[PDB]
């Protein structure tokens, strides 16, 4: 069990008639998925992870840029020197899960450990040939249609006492974000909007806002909006259906968690929280360094309705702990899900 | 292994230009947005000026400071014209942890060494 480096293959369940620009990259670029995956409990072998230095993530990041050059083209795109200019159609866009796989020789240990923060000793490990479907959704702020958390709130970081390193928290409850342009009683095809049930979110920060005291005793934990800086962090920025969504998120990291108890302090209104969004055509780029520019958005109504599994905070530095939602590096996103898997070499 | 060459600064006149310069080394330059914080005495570090795909300043700076990315030579530059005796700090290249800029210091994860600017009023 010689921890190892290699070149990693993705595999899908990618359709071939389907049109969704996932569908078409995975079906050149992966190799179909097995429906019934063989997977190996070891209750002895004890492993040790890090969620952190993981040569997964690095490969699955270059190949979603990789997908994403192949789909959302843009119409100009802008790098420091250069312009390169395309044909930039709309086009159907809706991620799927993508597994990860490991060539013979390597295998792929994986943790069982349900409440496992994703560093030091997995008492519990599996080998599989393949990880589980993660759908390659590019977010910031709010992790969208990951996978829960088995038994409680877990809290993942680098190292807690480091406040620039993130954290990521992963919801043990989906919470539910819709998120929509309607189809003057119009006057902007750039608005749209996202709700999220106030009470499900108020307990969601309670019991958050109670792992975080773990971590922090004798502190008031506040939650706070988003530091200044480039609009798709200090937003939670998403793709929806081909288009770019922008939405602040100033009344929902809002709240103080004092004497074990969450008082959100966002503004609310019918028990929902409302996130104003704006939909961009000229966006930084998450791939590199630069500026992509894209056609305005289709006709119709645009709505995605996710569901928030996990969040990425930010800890403020110096008596009290504050907390801003964080992102901007996608490796985050695809380490929420690759956590409990590490490529082992069979020597 | 990521390291950052801190070059320009001292001393200026009031009213003065100076220039700052930090190359990034042993990292993709074009994978990662660079900022400048600055830290007077007695003060929390505070943002200045940073760069990934658009520049951005802090609210002191009001246009007297230029922020610009030279891909061939690794390397961002601040220049600064106009400075004033409340610009005197200890200026401190940063690497953000991704393409992107925040204001908060913990948007970085590498740090230049720290260096002096002083503004003398003669
Ligand atoms: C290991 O994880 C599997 C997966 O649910 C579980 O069924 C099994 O009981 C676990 N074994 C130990 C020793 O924790
Ligand atoms: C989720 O975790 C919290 C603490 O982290 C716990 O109070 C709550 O019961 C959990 N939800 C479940 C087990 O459904
Ligand atoms: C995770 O657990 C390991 C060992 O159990 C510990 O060293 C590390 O600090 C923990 N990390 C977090 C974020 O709790
Ligand atoms: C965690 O961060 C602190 C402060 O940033 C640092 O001094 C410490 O060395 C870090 N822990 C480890 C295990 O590196
Ligand atoms: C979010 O909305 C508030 C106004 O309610 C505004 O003050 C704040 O700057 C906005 N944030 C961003 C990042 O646009
Ligand atoms: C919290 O929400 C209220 C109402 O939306 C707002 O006035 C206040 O400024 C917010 N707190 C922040 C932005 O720190
Ligand atoms: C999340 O998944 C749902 C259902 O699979 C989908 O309708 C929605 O558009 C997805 N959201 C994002 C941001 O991909």
């Amino acid at each position: 069990w010689k921890e190892a480096k290699t070149t990693l293959f993705c595999a899908s369940d990618a359709k071939a008639y389907e049109k969704e620009v996932h569908n078409v990259w995975a079906t050149h670029a992966c190799v179909p998925t097995d429906p019934n995956p063989q997977e190996m409990v070891l209750a002895n072998v004890t492993e040790n992870f890090n969620m952190w230095k993981n040569d997964m993530v690095e490969q699955m990041h270059e190949d979603i840029i990789s997908l994403w050059d192949e789909s959302l083209k843009p119409c100009v795109k802008l790098t420091g020197g250069s312009a390169i200019t395309q044909a930039c159609p709309k086009v159907s866009f809706d991620p799927i899960p993508l597994h990860y796989c490991a060539p013979a020789g390597f295998a792929i240990l994986k943790c069982n450990n349900k409440t496992f923060n994703g560093t030091g000793p997995c008492r519990n490990v599996s080998t599989v040939q393949c990880t589980h479907g993660i759908k390659p959704v590019v977010s910031t702020q709010l992790l969208l249609n990951g996978s829960l958390a088995e038994e409680e709130i877990i809290i993942r970081s680098e190292n807690l006492t480091n406040n620039a390193k993130t954290i990521i928290v992963h919801l043990n409850e989906s919470v539910n974000i819709v998120c929509t342009r309607p189809n003057g009683s119009g006057g902007n095809i750039r608005q749209a909007h996202c709700n999220i049930n106030e009470s499900k979110w108020n307990n969601t920060l309670q019991k958050v806002g109670e792992e975080l005291a773990k971590h922090f005793p004798s502190k008031t934990i506040k939650f706070e909006p988003s530091s200044g800086g480039d609009l798709e962090i200090t937003t939670h920025s998403f793709n929806c259906r081909g288009e770019f969504f922008y939405c602040n998120t100033s009344d929902l990291f809002n709240g103080t968690y004092r004497n074990g108890t969450y008082n959100h302090t966002g503004r609310s209104s019918n028990g929902t929280i409302t996130l104003q969004c704006k939909i961009k055509q000229i966006i930084n780029m998450w791939q590199e360094v630069g500026r992509a520019i894209y056609a305005p958005p289709i006709e119709g109504e645009i709505t995605c309705n996710s569901n928030i599994t996990g969040l990425l905070l930010l800890r403020d530095g110096g008596d009290t702990e504050t907390f801003r939602p964080g992102g901007g590096d996608m490796r985050d996103n695809w380490r929420s899900e690759l956590y409990k898997y590490k490529v082992v070499e069979i020597k | 292994e990521v390291q950052l060459v801190e070059s320009g600064g001292g001393l200026v006149q009031a009213g003065g230009f100076l220039r700052l310069s930090c190359e990034l080394r042993g990292s993709i330059f074009n994978q990662y947005a660079m900022a400048w914080f600055r830290q007077a005495p007695g003060k929390e570090r505070e943002f200045v000026a940073g760069m990934g795909a658009v520049p951005h300043y802090g609210e002191f700076v009001k246009g007297r400071f230029t922020i610009s990315r030279d891909n061939a030579k690794s390397t961002v530059y601040l220049q600064m014209s106009s400075l004033k005796p409340e610009d005197t700090a200890i200026y401190f290249c940063a690497r953000s942890k991704s393409t992107y800029i925040s204001y908060n210091s913990n948007g970085y994860d590498y740090w230049g060494r720290g260096t002096q600017v002083t503004v003398s009023s003669a």
